[PDB]
């Protein structure tokens, strides 16, 4: 009954050696970025992101310390995957931040910044494109804020 | 904006192309490990049957003086007569495929002196694989036959050995000669009407004999007409192909195909669990829709024997159903949920997309019949000559407050 | 040639591969009587890659 899956599909790779919490986080970035753990109780979860809210909301009166960046030191906007047994590969293109960093810099070309990697085990393609999108998305820009508060 | 500027190609994301082949390495992909015996030709034409038998009006043979034979229940009315010692008859071919040498035979229709009692000629067969010689002597100095088929390799008449069993590799060049190594009783010949090398397919068909799988018809009709067999090709190869895989359930699925011909029992049948299929018979195109949605389609396909004819022998069987190219697509969802208010659409372009192979990509967008839904401008790239291009667009629904 | 041609016989060589290093014994027997004439005369016997 904790079990609330997004887009719930088949697995075309073999988990078998994976950390738990990796393979769970991989299929949260397969599923609708979903939110799992361990409850009350002990039980597990995997559900539905932003499911409640806080009614008590840090009003102007209630933050006493604030450092709110956009974090993007690691950000990158190609990633190389090679799969089967190093035998075929896919890139992973995000075109918009290389034409950003193209009009920005004044550069002669789009400014691809790369990672290759290699995970001789996925044979599906499909799934060499999820771990490019993946590496991609943990590695994007974001607004990582600390309020600091009372209650 | 209305439309792309200059669209190289367009693809469905209602139906995606779950396989397909159209080239050698695709066809050895999707047919799985074939046995290097199986009478099947995979080319840059498409896969069709291999020829499997040889079959050869005995006026076509090759000559060495040999006594010419007239007579109405003679195929094309004519016959070479064995007669004189050393008078061959000789017969080439290359097989598409290796033939196992427990089940190479060679039919012959063949007759002792218009059907009289008294003895032909002992005859021997030399089969030369590209100089490797094979000889034997299946006919006797004291024997005469009936006009009927006889397989001359697995069986004896009068004579001292049979063919030897060896195997016959694929694109070997092989050579029969026939030849009469002693005189007959009189100037009679031994009388050859068509003669018929092959692969007796009890590796296929589960019969111990050539009979199982062969047309070896005995009356022309009595003037000068032709026989229905044996016909040059295997009755049916039911292929199975490799599973389509997928990530989603599919509904209903839909193939296209490039064929020569589809007559007969050709068809094509698909499944949604390995067992359930549905046929479709006789045409090029089609679509199944399955008993419940499940993730991977099966495949078969019956490749067979056509043709019919009036002017040699065999009369039937002398052409192959070929399939050029292959497609299947399923309905699947190429549209996902991916977040709290956000799609992902993961369209496909097929690696050979013509318009779009060789030529530079530098925009994109999600679009529905001919209205442009989304546009992006996307950092320059060559589609090379052998790439799947796909899409990962994300569309997010958000408010302003 | 006696491996890969022959003369009214049985049977041929089976095209299977010898390995480096591994110990081949060659046995060349008679199986019937003759019609005369003291046999099959043997003068050379060449087992050999055909290159």
């Amino acid at each position: 009954a904790n079990i609330t899956v997004g887009d719930d599909q088949e697995l075309t790779r073999s988990y078998q050696g994976d950390p738990v919490e990796n393979a769970l986080r991989d299929f949260a970035f397969k599923s609708t970025n979903e939110d799992f753990g361990v409850g009350d109780d002990l039980e597990f979860f995997f559900q539905p992101r932003e499911t409640v809210h806080i009614d008590r909301g840090v009003d102007n009166t209630q933050w006493f310390r604030y450092d709110i960046p956009e974090l993007g030191k690691e950000a990158i906007n190609e990633v190389e995957v090679w799969f089967d047994d190093g035998e075929e590969s896919v890139i992973v293109d995000d075109g918009t931040d290389k034409l950003d960093l193209q009009d920005s810099l004044g550069l002669p070309s789009p400014g691809t910044q790369r990672k290759e990697l290699q995970r001789p085990l996925v044979t599906d393609i499909s799934d060499a494109e999820d771990i490019g999108r993946k590496y991609l998305a943990f590695r994007n820009s974001t607004l990582s804020g600390t309020v600091t508060t009372y209650g | 904006d209305t439309t792309l500027g200059n669209e190289l190609a367009n693809t469905s994301l209602e139906e995606i192309l779950i396989q397909s082949a159209s080239s050698v390495s695709a066809w050895n992909t999707i047919l799985g490990t074939l046995a290097s015996t199986y009478p099947l030709v995979v080319s840059s034409s498409g896969i069709r049957p291999a020829q499997t038998a040889w079959t050869t009006e005995s006026d076509n043979l090759a000559q060495s003086g040999t006594a010419l034979v007239t007579v109405g229940d003679y195929s094309n009315g004519e016959a070479e007569g064995l007669d004189s010692p050393g008078d061959t008859l000789e017969l080439s071919f290359t097989p598409e495929h290796d033939i196992p040498g427990e089940e190479f035979a060679l039919w012959c229709r063949i007759e002792t002196d218009l059907g009289g009692t008294d003895p032909g000629p002992e005859i021997t067969v030399t089969l030369d694989i590209d100089g490797d010689t094979y000889s034997w002597v299946p006919i006797g100095t004291n024997t005469a036959l009936g006009l009927n088929w006889y397989d001359l390799a697995n069986n004896t008449f009068g004579g001292s050995s049979t063919y030897p069993d060896t195997d016959i590799p694929e694109g070997s060049t092989v050579t029969l000669s026939i030849e009469a190594t002693s005189s007959s009783v009189s100037g009679q010949g031994h009388a050859v009407d068509v003669m018929a090398p092959l692969d007796a397919l009890t590796r296929v068909t589960g019969g111990s004999d050539a009979t199982s799988a062969y047309t070896f018809d005995n009356n022309n009709g009595g003037s000068g007409g032709y026989l229905d067999g044996p016909e040059l090709y295997p009755d049916q190869l039911i292929l199975s192909l490799e599973t389509a895989t997928t990530r989603r359930n599919v509904s209903e699925a839909r193939f296209t195909l490039t064929a020569n011909d589809t007559s007969g029992n050709f068809y094509v049948e698909l499944a949604n669990d390995g067992s359930t299929f549905n046929r479709v018979n006789n045409a090029t195109s089609g679509s199944v829709t399955f008993a419940s949605p499940d993730t991977n389609v099966d495949t078969n396909i019956s490749l067979n024997r056509y043709g019919s004819r009036s002017t040699a022998t065999p009369q039937t069987g002398f052409n192959a159903q070929e399939i050029d190219n292959w497609e299947l697509y399923a309905d699947i969802d190429a549209v996902l949920p991916d977040d709290i208010g956000v799609t992902l659409s993961r369209a496909i372009i097929p690696p050979n997309t013509s318009g779009i192979v060789g030529q530079t990509v530098r925009e994109a967008g999600l679009k529905s019949g001919s209205t442009l839904l989304t546009r992006h401008i996307l950092a320059e790239f060559l589609l090379d000559t052998d790439q799947r291009l796909a899409s990962s667009e994300s569309t997010r629904f958000t408010s302003d407050n």
